[PDB]
């Protein structure tokens, strides 16, 4: 359920982007007419994809990476741990002399 | 929508009603026994979102109305929520004689047509008083449960609502005659001086098959807000919340061992499987967005 | 690379012997390959396990062992001077080298990392070299400060695959 | 915009009037691309002749920046403020298509000035008319741009663009693939857990054998 959202969104975006790309493909086939205000618009969105490629945003990712990784081993460990105390009461019932 | 079933799906048996399974249940009433008995309440989006635009239609005065549904094990099942032709003033609704007949008709029409279920509970709006029992709805609530048992208050607060872009639903249950059994003081604050008299329980929400695939293609311009989400940080406070109250919980089950651990356990994996989704949608966003023309 | 193919076939013909009792020079080689890296306990182990008569049949095993003694007191002027006071049989001889290498890169990186400043006179014995020659290479390198006051300053300038295994076990 | 106008009222126009026209858009505010009036015939055909130095300036203004004018600045016409300002903000654009983030040190050397007095007045005139917004900053000495104008084109680039288009949306088809096969395994992996539940139900034969006993 949470990944389907982020395909259909991503798959939007991919039709809109696959549809500017045929657009800007039939301008420069020369199938239709060329208009110099729409392509200097595609030129300005296509020079900014690697958006804030900078350090302190790596840096940003990389910290909130470790937090999630952090806050999954804690949050594992408590499950491991309830798996341990019903398998002891089980152990300690069927398997104890009384 | 393509490689998963189209068929009858697993959230589609929570709209079949069974006879046969309902008056077992209601010949065996296990409410008796032990009276801290229901803790859930499950409202179809259609009984929510009809609820919630009459209580905002009525304006600054207070409306009242039904609703229906069942009763199942530990849960009570609000199905349908049908208006009532109420007069009242800006504080206090009377329903005084159209208000049953129109109870009436309108229950047998609905059994006419094919609605198979019960009425189940009464709500009433507040319009901006907030979430909670009035010593009147306390009354009439313990009216109603003393001889039709399966019952509930449902309260809704239209203005505040529409002022802050949540709903408030509470739904709660009251107590009977003699029943007496840095931290905020709002637990007894936001609720009247009954406080003792009447338990809130846990509202949840559920939808069929076909109403999440219709609402799938509600609206499409949502996708930006999802591209753009900037999860783990509108909710941080809320993860910080969960934690606090997580370590709480297990203290307490770490008390008692010296079944409770159970519940720890699944507020555990419930706040660190939200973590890890958001997680997931920030890595699938770097790969989307910056990993092009590098 | 070389070095492992070598300890593998040395680790493989002392774990099945027919005979027994090996040749002394593939004990030597065993005691050369445990000192090239840095092993010492594996290396005094190998030394102890050896029968005496081998050790009195060559000497090549005692310059081995007199070189693992040396090295286990971090000695590295000794270090130095030992790896190349004697001489030793062919079959070690393409592997001094490179432990005399290694000791050097190894020396190398204790200096950098251990010393802020450190003596030039030091520096020259930690890499058992003239100071001029030590101080023309670090000079073209660029770790070093200056003369004079005698004092080189050596300086050092699948995850969704494993988030959804994450969430699909913690689910249950 | 405001260049309709210019290529509207130069389009019957031909000679030393059309080289008027062409200083007079080039020192016309708030004009910045310069890519409809290059379309004109009359433009085209200017370049045969001895007033060839117009036609190359303003190739110049369209597409090349501020280096490429001092290159030859002999062989072009003197330029009065305006051209020069113009010129200037059209090289700050252009530096700031390629990167983002413009060190200071970059914004000297092309835009050949001496105090940084006078560049950061020469940014914040810039940031001004709209043609790039961002923010400067003098602890690290450099410029971040969040925003800029999609300066002119040529005819046969635009098969570049295409390109980096394409790239984008091949990207995004994989990203699509992966999450599938990702929901595909978890579901696996879940449907396998439920197998082991019903390996709990023969459990319960094991109750009827304890009813024998």
């Amino acid at each position: 359920e949470h990944l389907i959202a982020q395909h259909s969104a991503i798959k939007m975006l991919h039709s809109r982007v696959k549809l500017i790309l045929e657009y800007v493909k039939a301008s420069e086939a020369g199938e239709v007419p060329f208009n110099h205000e729409i392509l200097r618009e595609a030129y300005a969105l296509c020079h900014c994809l690697p958006v804030l490629s900078t350090d302190k945003f790596k840096t940003d990712f990389y910290d909130q990476c470790n937090d999630v990784g952090l806050m999954a081993y804690l949050g594992t460990i408590t499950k491991t741990c309830n798996t341990m105390n019903q398998f002891v009461n089980k152990f300690n019932v069927l398997y104890d002399r009384q | 929508l393509a490689n998963n079933m189209q068929e009858a799906q697993s959230i589609d048996e929570i709209y079949k009603y069974d006879k046969k399974q309902q008056q077992e249940i209601l010949a065996a009433k296990p409410w008796t026994k032990d009276h801290h008995y229901f803790k859930y309440c499950k409202i179809s989006a259609l009984a929510l979102l009809k609820m919630v635009m009459h209580a905002r239609s009525g304006g600054n005065l207070a409306v009242m109305g039904l609703m229906l549904g069942k009763v199942d094990g530990e849960t009570m099942i609000i199905m349908d929520s049908f208006a009532l032709p109420v007069e009242g003033t800006e504080t206090r609704v009377n329903a005084q004689a159209a208000a049953y007949e129109y109870m009436a008709a309108y229950i047998e029409n609905a059994k006419q047509v094919g609605r198979l279920e019960n009425a189940i509970g009464w709500y009433h709006s507040h319009p901006g008083y907030g979430c909670w029992l009035s010593g009147i709805n306390v009354s009439t609530q313990m009216l109603n449960q003393q001889f039709q048992e399966p019952f509930v208050a449902v309260v809704i607060d239209p203005t505040r609502t529409i002022s802050a872009g949540k709903v408030n639903l509470g739904a709660f249950r009251t107590y009977p005659k003699g029943y007496k059994p840095t931290i905020p003081l709002n637990k007894i604050e936001d609720f009247g001086v009954h406080c003792k008299q009447y338990y809130a329980l846990e509202v949840s929400y559920f939808k069929s098959s076909l109403d999440r695939k219709l609402l799938e293609l509600l609206w499409n311009k949502y996708w930006v807000n999802t591209l753009s989400s900037s999860s783990l940080l509108t909710n941080a406070d809320y993860t910080t919340g969960q934690v606090f109250d997580l370590s709480e919980k297990l203290e307490q089950s770490e008390a008692q061992l010296g079944d409770k651990l159970a519940k720890a356990t699944r507020d555990s994996c419930k706040t660190t499987i939200e973590a890890i989704h958001g997680l997931m949608s920030q890595v699938i966003k770097d790969k989307l967005f910056n990993q092009i023309n590098i | 690379f070389s070095f492992k193919k070598l300890l593998d076939q040395c680790e493989n013909q002392e774990l099945e012997a027919p005979g027994g009792i090996a040749t002394p020079p593939v004990y030597g080689q065993l005691l050369a390959l445990y000192l090239l890296h840095n092993d010492m306990n594996n290396a005094r182990y190998l030394w102890k396990r050896i029968p005496p008569a081998i050790k009195s049949a060559n000497s090549e095993l005692g310059g081995i062992w007199s070189v693992g003694q040396r090295i286990w007191q971090r000695d590295f002027p000794g270090i130095y001077t030992t790896i190349n006071a004697h001489q030793w049989s062919e079959t070690v001889q393409p592997i001094m080298e490179a432990l005399r290498d290694a000791t050097r890169r190894r020396a190398f990186a204790l200096v950098s990392q251990a010393y802020t400043s450190i003596i030039a006179d030091d520096f020259a014995a930690f890499v058992g070299l003239p100071v001029e020659e030590a101080v023309k290479g670090i000079l073209e390198q660029g770790w070093q400060a200056d003369s004079t006051t005698r004092m080189v300053l050596p300086r050092k300038p699948q995850q969704l695959a494993r988030l959804t295994d994450y969430v699909a076990f913690l689910e249950n | 915009n405001l260049l309709e106008q210019f290529i509207l009222l130069a389009k019957g126009t031909s000679g030393s009037a059309l080289t008027a026209l062409i200083s007079q858009v080039l020192e016309a505010p708030g004009v910045y691309v310069f890519g409809e009036l290059l379309e004109l015939a009359n433009v085209q055909e200017l370049a045969e002749g001895a007033n060839a130095a117009y036609l190359q300036l303003l190739n110049l203004f369209a597409y090349g920046t501020y280096p490429d004018y001092i290159a030859n600045k002999e062989s072009l016409p003197e330029l009065s403020t305006a051209q020069q300002n113009k010129l200037k903000h059209l090289t700050i654009v252009s530096l700031a298509s390629r990167m983002k983030c413009i060190p200071y040190s970059v914004l000297l050397k092309d835009l050949e000035m001496r105090n940084l007095r006078e560049l950061e007045d020469l940014i914040i005139e810039a940031v001004y008319t709209d043609i790039i917004q961002g923010k400067l900053d003098q602890r690290n000495q450099l410029l971040e741009v969040d925003f800029c104008i999609g300066r002119d084109i040529r005819k046969k680039d635009i098969n570049n663009i295409v390109k980096t288009l394409h790239e984008w949306c091949d990207g995004c088809e994989a990203v699509l693939l992966g999450i599938e096969q990702q929901v595909l395994r978890a579901n696996q992996y879940k449907e396998n857990h439920n197998r082991t539940q019903q390996q709990v139900e023969a459990e319960v034969t094991n109750i009827k054998k304890t009813l024998k006993a």
